[PDB]
RNA sequence: ACCUCGGAGCAGAACCCAACCUCCGAGCAGUACAUGCUAAGACUUCACCAGUCAAAGCGAACCUCAAUUGAUCCA
């Protein structure tokens, strides 16, 4: 009893009469394209995803790449495999071009969209910059998704973006103790001047981050928002608490997402000095505890098991007497 | 004393045996290029 | 087996099967598994780890030993340093 | 078991307690025939004793 | 004390909690089938006619972090965007945009031509040069 | 054609095990493994068990 | 003068059909040459029998196939195929349905 | 109470401080615990046993740690 | 003529299915010496006996073939 295929099968207009006057895949690798291909195209079947799942700038390009490849070091340099880049330019090009797209990338990755906006996707145009004072020699940078400790993090960090009202906003996207949905904030900056924070209204002041012991790594999230009308807002955890949504459904009038910037925390000494020095209550201490091992139920003659299978089923590992 | 004997025997041969693994890979080595030399014939 | 003996007109063991049977108080009875000490060069080692292992037995074949031994085989057994004692009382059946 | 044979006035902890106090008191059966060579204390109800 | 009051079940909805912690599943299945799925993010060359191109997924097929020559702040500096220089090149750039994403393990899998290609030498010497071991740890089970 | 030959250890010792050679070729030494010394060591064949 | 034979069924075939809930290392399915390809949280046994390495729900789809490239029966079947020809086989999965563990607090310290 | 512990060395009362400071309470007090046995003698031995072991070596998965922190001092390389 | 084991048809699509039914075969060889030790969960030749597969673990590296075989006692 066939019944017939709901859609196209594959491997179907190109299956002709005469085979060896089609061209062939000669290697491994163009059916590894071509498969992957298909492996991406939507099905009619079951598959696994459903389980588991302007003139001037080229002007300007082509006669700089042109001058580019014009000078004599760089050829022969390369011909010679001892050419390399400056990762700076690179790096700042980056910064200007093409990395809000992939800030975006990582935002979405790190689910900072799915659950800081409920899905509201949008772009970090403005490349910002903040950094923690480690001493005073260096600094700690915040990038999108780092590890930063929060010891590094003791201190409110130096925020530097080149641009001109702004609103700062830090979140625990994770950290709440209490309600799995919300997330403490950890300081909101409003009505910002220009490019320096110090002038900003200071409305919920600085807390480092909290990640309790053993409770995984934590994300929290650099806001920075394009303010137009300067608006008026508004260590008790039951005051740290808000969502972001609701609050930018708010404000989302005069105000837009502009600057991202995210990083992990996990536990450190200085956490214990959070929670008892200026929180004061004791630190809650979590354990990744596993689900119990499955075993079948017990019968009566296990036949053929071994003599094992009587301590799968017990509890205690001490010589029991009964009743005597 | 029998556990002494033993335990002191085991230790003297495996106070022995990294020089007799080292000999023994040799002789492999021999055996590769006796081997392969027998094979160009 | 020998219902009733000729001298005392009791039932009797059959000694073939304590030679080989383990008897654990609870009803089980633990076997060793044939062919545990034969042609072990050509056997692969899990299948030597199987059969180095101490196996119980059927609904049935227990029934059959039990029906094959007396009651001084069914017996509590308070032993000194018992390897199988813990195996004795059966903890946490639900039926 | 020890515990409760001193509670119900089965075996007297102001004399001393040899085998045959445990089998006067009948808080334990021992059979010299299948070889019991006597009792063994037992741990079980080391806390509350 | 009203402050603690904590919930007694934790829910961290970190996507990469379970990862960096290295308990979350991979799909260890897979055996008669190139390349494994067994991994959380994976390093993958694209080297087209014209570009190189490299990749950081995730088993998602979700793309963390990529870095192309098809990309005017590498291009420019570039004599020729497909040689060893554009794959030494790619591998810094690569190297140094994983660090700043907290990826410090990839997994890279080859066709063993590509494995013995200069080019990916040398691209995985500027990956490990970079920070980036491209080597998962195992699961804890 | 093939010997069934017993591996004794030569350190840790008392420790055995079998492996097939053929009839023609020399007397093995090996390195197996030892779980007494719970290391790789080399034993030598000392006596044909079974043609097989 | 015909001897042999009488060999019986081996009883091999799909043990857990899709949709069965399914505890970890239980056999999926015995195949004499590969009819079932493991998928994603299945493994193979030496005797190609697919088992599961998670709990979960057993499902059945069909995929693209590229064996690996030390293969090389599968692969010089590829590079006979024209260009857009595509092989598929059935693959079985594990959609694995507990979490592998939850945060628990354990001390207020 | 750790602090106030006469019967320990003040050395050992640092080192102990320090190695096993995710025992040690809000109050100072290291906190120490056994159910290990269905008999609170075997346990409470435990527990003795555990500080015992605490003195004498207070006297006298690490991996991906090690290498999330060299580049975290990879990205440390950043000053003013 | 045969007596045990395996593959194919009979028996077209889960499993099973006979015949002094139709056709092929087997009673090994080769490589390796971690062919170490342990252990959740399973399959199973329609019983039993035998057979198979196996994650995690400890210890290390960084098996092919279908069949390729023999219980207990005794030596
Ligand atoms: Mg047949
Ligand atoms: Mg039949
Ligand atoms: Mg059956």
């Amino acid at each position: 009893r066939r019944t017939p295929p709901l859609g196209p099968m594959p491997n179907s207009d190109i299956d002709l009469s005469n085979l060896e006057r089609l061209e062939k895949y000669r290697s491994f690798d163009r059916y590894r394209r071509r498969a992957e291909q298909e492996a991406q195209a939507p099905h009619w079947w079951r598959t696994y995803r459903e389980y588991f799942g302007r003139t001037q700038q080229l002007l300007e390009r082509k006669q700089a790449i042109q001058e580019l490849r014009a000078n004599v070091e760089e050829e022969r340099a390369a011909r010679l495999r001892t050419a390399s880049v400056p990762l700076d330019a690179v790096r700042a090009e980056w910064e200007r071009t093409c990395g809000p797209y992939h800030k975006q990338r990582l935002a979405e990755y790190y689910g900072l969209y799915r659950d800081l906006f409920h899905g509201a996707t949008f772009v970090p145009r403005v490349p910002l910059h903040v950094a923690y004072a480690v001493g005073e020699d260096d600094l700690m940078p915040v990038y999108c998704g780092n590890e930063v400790t929060p010891t590094e993090a003791a201190q409110a960090p130096e925020v530097t973006y080149e641009a001109e009202l702004w609103t700062l906003l830090l979140t625990s996207l994770d950290g709440h103790l209490l309600e799995p949905d919300a997330e403490y904030l950890h300081w909101l900056l409003t009505n910002i001047p220009g490019n320096r924070v110090a002038e900003g209204q200071v409305t919920c002041p600085y807390l480092p981050p909290f990640p309790a012991r053993g409770s995984g790594i934590h994300r929290l999230a650099f806001l920075l928002f394009k303010q137009d009308q300067p608006i008026d807002f508004s260590y008790q955890l039951a005051q740290r608490t808000f969502r972001t949504f609701d609050f930018y459904k708010k404000h989302q009038e005069t105000m837009t997402p502009a600057g991202l910037s995210f990083f992990q925390c996990r536990w450190d000494d200085s956490v214990t000095y959070i929670f008892h020095q200026l929180l004061d209550m004791r630190e809650p201490v979590f354990e990744f505890v596993r689900p119990p091992p499955y075993h079948p139920k017990q019968k009566r003659f296990p036949h053929r098991q071994p003599l094992r299978y009587l301590d799968r089923y017990r509890d205690s590992h001490e010589p029991t007497y009964g009743i005597y | 004393q029998k556990r002494r004997e033993r335990e002191q025997h085991i230790a003297e041969c495996m106070a022995k045996m990294p020089q007799m693994i080292v000999n023994w890979q040799q002789q492999q080595r021999e055996n590769w290029e006796k081997a392969q030399a027998d094979k160009e014939r | 087996l020998t219902y009733f003996s000729a001298r005392k007109g009791k039932r009797k063991t059959v000694k073939a099967v304590i030679d080989r049977f383990l008897r654990l108080h609870c009803g089980l009875w633990v076997r060793r598994k044939a062919g545990y000490k034969k042609k072990l060069w050509k056997k692969t080692p899990a299948r030597k780890k199987r059969l180095r292992e101490f196996v119980f037995c059927n609904k049935t074949q227990s029934k059959l030993l039990d029906k094959m031994t007396t009651s001084f085989w069914k017996r509590r057994n308070w032993y000194v340093d018992d390897p199988y004692q813990k195996y004795h009382d059966r903890t946490n059946l639900k039926v | 078991r020890l515990q409760y044979l001193i509670d119900l006035g089965r075996v007297d902890p102001s004399q001393p307690i040899d085998l045959t106090q445990l089998v006067n008191g009948r808080g334990v059966t021992i059979q010299p025939l299948k070889r019991d060579y006597g009792v063994q204390l037992v741990e079980e109800g080391a806390d509350t004793f | 004390v009203e402050n603690e009051a904590v919930a007694p079940e934790f829910t961290n909805r970190n996507p990469r909690n379970l990862e960096l912690l290295s308990v979350a599943r991979k799909e260890r299945g897979w055996r008669t089938v190139f390349p494994s799925r067994e991994f959380w993010h994976r390093l993958r060359v694209i080297r087209t006619q014209h570009h190189v191109e490299a990749l950081v997924e995730h088993q998602n097929g979700k793309v963390v972090v990529s870095a192309s020559t098809r990309e005017w702040a590498i291009k420019k500096h570039l004599y020729s965007t497909r040689n060893v220089v554009a794959c030494e090149s790619i591998g810094r750039v690569l190297a140094q945009r994983c660090l700043e994403a907290g990826i410090n393990f990839m997994v890279y899998q080859p066709t063993p031509w590509e494995a013995a290609s200069d080019s990916m030498k040398r691209l995985q010497s500027a990956m490990t040069e970079g920070g980036v071991v491209l080597r998962e740890p195992q699961r804890i089970y | 054609k093939n010997i069934l030959v017993r591996m004794v250890s030569e350190a840790g010792t008392g420790f055995c095990f079998n492996t097939k050679r053929n009839r023609l070729r020399e007397k093995l030494t090996l390195l197996h493994y030892d779980p007494v010394v719970k290391q790789r060591v080399l034993f030598v064949e000392k006596k044909k068990i079974r043609s097989l | 003068k015909n001897l042999g034979g009488k060999s019986s069924g081996r009883r091999q075939g799909i043990k857990k059909m899709e949709g069965h809930y399914v505890h970890a290392g239980n056999i999926i399915a015995t195949q004499r040459h590969f009819r079932w390809h493991p998928g994603a949280h299945v493994g193979v046994g030496k005797n190609k029998c697919l088992y599961a390495l998670e709990e979960g729900i057993v499902r059945y789809t069909k995929e693209v196939y590229v064996p690996h490239p030390r293969n090389t029966e599968a692969v010089d079947l590829i590079t006979r195929l024209p260009k857009g020809a595509v092989l598929y086989k059935t693959f079985v999965h594990v959609v694995p349905a507990k979490p592998e563990g939850t945060f628990k607090l354990v001390a207020m310290l | 109470h750790l602090a106030t512990a006469e019967w320990i060395a003040e050395p050992v009362r640092q080192k102990i401080a320090i190695t096993h400071k995710n025992k040690i309470n809000r109050l100072g007090e290291l906190i120490l615990t056994s159910e290990s046995s269905r008999y609170q003698f075997r346990n409470l031995a435990d527990c003795l046993q555990k500080i015992r072991d605490m003195i004498t070596e207070a006297s006298q998965k690490l991996h991906r740690i090690r290498i999330e922190n060299m580049n975290r001092e990879r990205l440390r390389q950043k000053r003013i």
